[PDB]
């Protein structure tokens, strides 16, 4: 298993350290990694991943980024993390009916950040194999009571009457 | 007219020809499957044989003296089963003898009726006393009684000696019993153990002693009669000597009937099943059991309404009836001619039957030709319980469109007591021997009590039948009292049945009082009495003696003065109870040990609401929901006024609280409450200027609720509101309610319909690729529930729950019950409503619940025995005698047959729950998962068998609200910082809302969304439950959660590695992954993180 750097259909394996929990009795998480290919304007230089980690966003990613960037003395800048519906909230537009789950694009700034990031991408694979310690942990954003919570506060007024009222004009 | 005549014939047949057919054809199979194989008939009819023979051998002694019998006896091992009074010397002049007997048979066996039953069967043999065995003054004081009895001891000496010289006696048993269990006629059981061994044929012999046809004056021993000189007269006394004179003629006079009318044998068969199952038989039921009316008295009463039956004495059955005609027939003249208060039939046995408008006020079917009333063994609670039986199974048999054959002779309502009755109160009777009864019973049982009663346990059932029907008054509609551990049998040795069990000397161990309860009176405070007067009128001084210092005067609202009694309620037992304990003890016996622990338990698992006097709120209060919708009322009326672009149309709230069925009572201010904000529609007059896509649609509806918000912030300022995402409608993603909170402490959430949502959402489900349909389909399926069908259930459970008391508490007790178990978080409200509705509009071959307890075990009953995959569920959403007409209940079966057919397993739908507000069946139970649904009915099993096996009680009770937790992938332990139980308005109080209203939300459960948020994230992988009231269910302090997961079996193997596989999985080799256990459970361990306390891996 350690062996297992690339799939068959050329995804990369990209696997990090699990944090420990007091509740839990060092396990991996395999993220899944490809060059993405789009005609599409918006999709420019983006790494099509499968199975991300938990709550996974852009600060997340480009911490990632940054720690492949300082291991291997490399620069690559990360854009933004696209389609990231990690809830399936928005998988269907019914706007439009009106009138890929599990996965995302991760955006860089050019051509070159993402051929140096994906370069990166291929060395860190081979670690579970030759040096699996080496492997980074993903320390997962942790949700407070106050965030759960948060769910059943009301909606702000005055950006929902600014949002309803220009609508509306 | 002959023509006219043949043309209401010929109309009536045509009207009942769709059942006629049906149940003709279900009797047919009935019939075979319970038919007794003539090989059997045959073999006993060999063991017969030899029988009449033996017996026929059996020599004559010779007349001998009280004395000389005694002597006879003394030295050997049968003894003479003499009857209370047993005869003395000093008062016994006559003397006794026993010669040769006429034999014949009697019963169905001797009408060829019988049927095969696994407990087996009797045959009733005849043995006739010569009439030179007797002096005309013999009916009298028990004379012929004690004759009769030495007569059978002497029979049973020799028949024992003549059995061991033929070997006989190693496989046959012999036992004294007494016949229909009247302690006055003992009889000779013969029966069989493992050429003449009849064990097989699963029947036993019953040798009756009888009289010759008229040996005492049939006058003489009429009901009105006294027999037993010490005067009262000796109805029960009379019967027994009188009948005895009287088996060959019934028997003579069932076998001419049945000569002549063609079915005959078949409606009996239907009869004795009938009557079966529903605990009845032939058995004396004086003592305390249910009866006095078995097979015999059925066919006695068909024969008779073959002869008449009329108040004019025209003809009920005709000849040539079927047996269904003939059974019906039998069953409507039980339901609706009285022969117990109102009236009672004369027959003839040797003369049209006529029906006589008068009654004796004690079950009467009187045999001009023998003087004999055949209902005599019945009491009048065993005969009121058999009228109220044939009216519902009258209903029944005019139903048109549900199969009811299963519930009229299918169905054992007798095996529970606490499903067959309301209420069950065990009472403890210690009274000691017959010289203890001075002090120990508080009633006299004297000369006269026992020439009336015959024994001290008639007295007994007579006495608590008497007094709990007094003392109660309309709280109940019926009653029975049960000698528990009572025995028929007794050894040949021995005079009679012997006892020392339930501290008492007495053929019982302890009573059973059985309740079947009055709903819109059962708790009530005030026991009514008679008027207060000048001077006290007979009724008043009869109540104030048997309430004592329970008895006080009260002025009513209508200004009347009357003696009553007034009780205390309680939240943890009827009303009911009380009074059984104050009446047993004061009229009964001081020693008298009431207990019915199994009802405060089911009471006591409904969360108590924290409200002034809580704890004395009889279960059956539903002044908290009132309360809310009168504040709710409040505010309708400022909304429905206000001045604004169109005018409000309807405003309709649906919540929960709106039909009785939130599991908590709503309390002012528990905004913890799961249920605290309740749902309201409101709809504007139309317009066609609502916009025609979803997102501007939501946002206009918004900004109406803004301009609602603004001019009640306005003008009426004791009103706090603000406003909330609705997420619960997946890909719609702009809807708001308007959330408002009165001073009265309640919450309410307004969302706007307009008549263009609807067809928008349609329109999505038009427009969206074949693959998508489904999803789309699913919105909307959760968009109609919410919107469109929400206003209809409420009104009809809400309308409905006035007929049906009960049914607010037992779906409330459900729900907690489903939530203890983890299961609410996956069955919607107006499922789980809509399953414990069952038993309350369509209870047959039961009653409708009349208790918490026996409603709630209903439900799960039902549960346990409802194969979901075979058989829908179809509800009649009404109140008892709208109802679906036979198209269209075959219109929602073809719902259910067309969805099996595509999904035969269940594995897509499980639980198919219709009615006339929803056809299709799947509004309320689309997209459970099937290893949820299955854990449903595996847990309804449990508990009907955990019940059956170790009984009601305390601990079993205790039991069925304990999850087990086994069997899952995982369990995860959760707590909250902060514990929701006082905040959610549970008794171990809210006063207030915080002065920010975003602090609403600090007493709100975190638990909830993060399993919520779980379940979408991993929704293709795993099944995830937890409960969903913490206050309730979280322990003492409301803050302990459960998540139990289960990985779905799509996942528990390997698959090919695919982008859209939406699964958390890890490498097996280059193309092929699995699910990554260890992985998910740190995702969720971290996503719970600080709330996460345990974590348990399978």
């Amino acid at each position: 298993i350690e062996d297992i750097s690339a799939m068959k259909n050329g995804f990369i394996v990209v696997p990090f350290k699990l944090p420990d929990h007091k509740a839990l009795p060092a396990s991996l998480h395999f993220m899944f990694a490809k060059r993405h290919q789009s005609s599409n304007s918006n999709e420019s230089d983006c790494l099509f991943l499968v199975n991300l980690p938990l709550l996974s966003n852009i600060e997340h990613m480009k911490k990632f980024v940054g720690q492949l960037c300082g291991k291997y003395d490399t620069v690559s800048h990360v854009e933004e993390l696209l389609y990231n519906d990690e809830f399936g909230l928005h998988e269907v537009d019914l706007s439009a009916l009106t009138s890929p789950r599990n996965t995302a694009l991760l955006k860089f700034v050019d051509a070159a950040s993402i051929n140096n990031c994906w370069n990166a991408l291929k060395k860190y694979s081979n670690l579970h194999a030759k040096h699996p310690n080496e492997l980074f942990e993903w320390t997962y954003t942790t949700p407070s009571f106050t965030t759960f919570v948060n769910f059943y506060k009301p909606l702000d007024i005055d950006y929902l009457k600014e949002d309803i009222h220009t609508h509306m004009a | 007219t002959a023509t006219e005549s043949y043309d209401i014939h010929i109309a009536r047949e045509t009207a009942e020809l769709f059942k006629s057919n049906i149940f003709k054809l279900q009797i047919d199979e009935l019939l075979e499957q319970v038919k007794l194989k003539q090989k059997h008939v045959l073999k006993v009819e060999k063991f017969l044989h030899k029988l009449y023979d033996i017996l026929q051998e059996i020599p004559d002694w010779e007349e001998k003296s009280l004395a000389e019998v005694d002597s006879f006896f003394k030295n050997k091992i049968v003894s003479v089963p003499f009857v209370d009074p047993k005869p003395i010397p000093q008062n016994t002049n006559y003397k006794f003898n026993y010669k040769k007997p006429d034999i014949s048979l009697i019963g169905s066996f001797a009408l060829k009726a019988g049927i095969y039953q696994p407990n087996g069967s009797s045959i009733d043999t005849l043995l006739t006393m010569p009439k030179e065995l007797f002096e005309k003054k013999d009916f009298l004081n028990f004379r012929c009684l004690h004759k009769r009895s030495v007569y059978l001891a002497y029979l049973t000496h020799h028949l024992l000696i003549l059995l061991k010289k033929d070997k006989l006696d190693s496989f046959l048993q012999l036992e004294y019993s007494y016949f229909d269990n009247d302690p006055l006629l003992p009889i000779l059981r013969i029966s069989c153990s493992k050429d003449y061994n009849f064990y097989k044929t699963r029947f036993s012999i019953n040798l009756l002693i009888g009289f010759p046809y008229k040996v005492f004056e049939p006058k003489k021993l009429l009901p009105n009669r006294n027999c037993i000189r010490i005067l009262p007269a000796t109805p029960l006394y009379n019967f027994s000597v009188l009948s005895s004179s009287t088996h060959e003629n019934y028997l003579k006079y069932l076998y001419k009937t049945k000569k002549q009318t063609e079915s005959f044998v078949e409606a009996t068969v239907l009869g004795r099943l009938w009557l079966q199952q529903r605990g009845f038989s032939s058995n004396m039921s004086h003592s305390g059991s249910l009866g006095g009316f078995g097979t015999f008295e059925f066919t006695i009463l068909m024969a008779a309404l073959l002869n008449g039956g009329g108040i004019n004495s025209n003809k009920i059955l005709l000849h040539g009836f079927s047996s269904y005609q003939l059974f019906k027939g039998v069953i409507k003249y039980l339901a609706t001619m009285d022969l117990c208060h109102d009236g009672h039939l004369q027959f003839h046995s040797n003369p049209a039957s006529k029906y006589i408008d008068e009654g004796f006020q004690t079950p009467t079917l009187f045999d001009k030709s023998t003087k004999v009333n055949i209902l005599t063994k019945m009491t009048v609670s065993s005969y009121q319980i058999l009228k109220e039986y044939a009216g519902e199974t009258l209903r029944m048999l005019n139903n048109v469109v549900q199969d009811q054959f299963s519930n009229i002779f299918l169905t054992n309502i007798s095996r529970f007591d606490n499903l067959k009755y309301d209420l069950c109160y065990d009472v403890q009777l210690p009274l000691g021997k017959y010289n203890n009864l001075e002090t120990s019973l508080a009633a006299t049982f004297g000369s006269m009590e026992r020439v009336k009663f015959i024994t001290l346990e008639n007295f007994l059932a007579h006495k608590i039948t008497n007094v709990a029907r007094y003392a109660l008054g309309d709280r109940i509609k019926y009653i029975q009292i049960e000698m528990v551990g009572q025995k028929s049998d007794f050894p040949i040795t021995k005079r009679k049945v012997y006892s020392n069990t339930g501290g008492n000397h007495f053929n019982f161990d302890f009573v059973r009082v059985k309740l079947i309860v009055n709903p819109s009176e059962c708790d009530k405070l005030v026991t009514k009495g008679p008027a207060h007067s000048e001077t006290m009128s007979t009724e008043a001084a009869v109540f104030k003696n048997f309430w004592g210092i329970k008895s006080s005067l009260r002025r009513f609202k209508d200004g009347s003065i009357t003696h009553c009694c007034v009780w205390s309620t309680s939240s943890s037992e009827p009303i009911i109870s009380s009074i059984v304990n104050f009446a047993l003890q004061k009229h009964v016996s001081k020693k008298a040990q009431i207990s019915n622990e199994t009802i405060k338990k089911f009471h006591n698992f409904l969360p108590l609401p924290n409200l002034p006097s809580s704890a004395k709120t009889s279960v059956l209060n539903l002044s908290s929901f009132f309360n809310l919708k009168k504040s709710f009322d409040d505010l309708y009326k400022i909304i429905f006024q206000m001045k604004l672009p169109l005018s409000v149309k309807s405003i309709l709230p649906v919540g929960s609280a709106f039909r009785y069925t939130s599991l908590c009572q709503p309390v002012p201010f528990a905004y913890s409450d799961p249920d605290f904000f309740q749902d309201v529609i409101l709809e504007f007059e139309t317009s066609p200027k609502w916009p025609d896509e979803i997102t501007s649609l939501e946002k206009a509806k918004t900004a109406f609720l803004l301009k609602i918000q603004e001019e009640l912030s306005a003008n009426s300022s004791t009103y706090r509101s603000f406003f909330s995402r609705d997420e619960s409608i997946p890909y719609n993603l702009e809807i708001v309610t308007l959330n408002i909170l009165t001073p009265e402490g309640y919450g309410f959430k307004f969302r706007v319909l307009t008549e263009r949502d609807e067809i928008l959402y349609l329109r999505a489900i038009a427009n969206a690729r074949n693959e998508l349909k489904p999803e789309l389909e699913a919105t909307f399926l959760k968009f109609t529930a919410k919107y469109l069908a929400s206003v209809r259930h409420t009104r009809t459970l809400e309308n409905i729950s006035h007929s049906y008391q009960f049914y607010s508490p037992v779906v409330r007790l459900f729900k907690r019950w489903l939530d203890t178990h983890l299961l609410l978080g996956h069955i919607t409200d107006e499922l789980a409503e809509l399953i414990a509705i069952k038993p309350f509009v369509d209870p047959a071959p039961y009653f409708i619940p009349g208790s918490l307890e026996n409603g709630f075990l209903k439900v799960l009953k039902f549960i346990s025995q409802w194969n979901w995959k075979d058989d829908p569920l179809i509800l009649d959403l009404v109140k008892p005698e709208e109802r679906l007409t036979l198209a269209q209940y075959k219109g929602i079966q073809m719902n259910f047959t067309n969805l099996r057919n595509s999904d035969p397993n269940g594995t897509h739908l499980q639980f198919f729950v219709a009615s006339k507000n929803d056809p299709s069946g799947i509004l309320y139970s689309s997209g459970i998962p099937l290893p949820i649904a299955t854990r449903l009915t595996a847990l309804a099993k449990v508990a009907v068998n955990l019940l059956q096996t170790h009984g009601l009680n305390q601990q079993t009770i205790n039991l069925l609200f304990t999850p087990g937790l086994k069997d899952y992938d995982f369990v995860v332990d959760l707590r909250t910082p902060i514990g929701l139980k006082s905040s959610c308005g549970i008794l171990s109080a809210p006063s207030n809302f915080p002065e920010n209203l975003n602090d609403l939300s600090e007493k709100m459960d975190p638990t909830y969304q993060l399993v919520k948020y779980l379940n979408l994230k991993y929704k293709n992988s795993l099944i995830l439950s937890s409960r969903k009231y913490i206050g309730v269910n979280g322990g003492e302090k409301g803050d302990k959660n459960v998540i139990t997961g289960l990985i779905k079996p799509l996942f528990k193997g390997a698959h090919k590695f695919r982008v859209n596989l939406d699964c958390n999985v890890k490498p097996v080799d280059d193309e092929n992954v699995i699910l990554n256990k260890e992985a998910i459970f740190h995702e969720i361990a971290a996503f719970g993180n600080d709330m996460v306390i345990n974590f348990e891996t399978d």
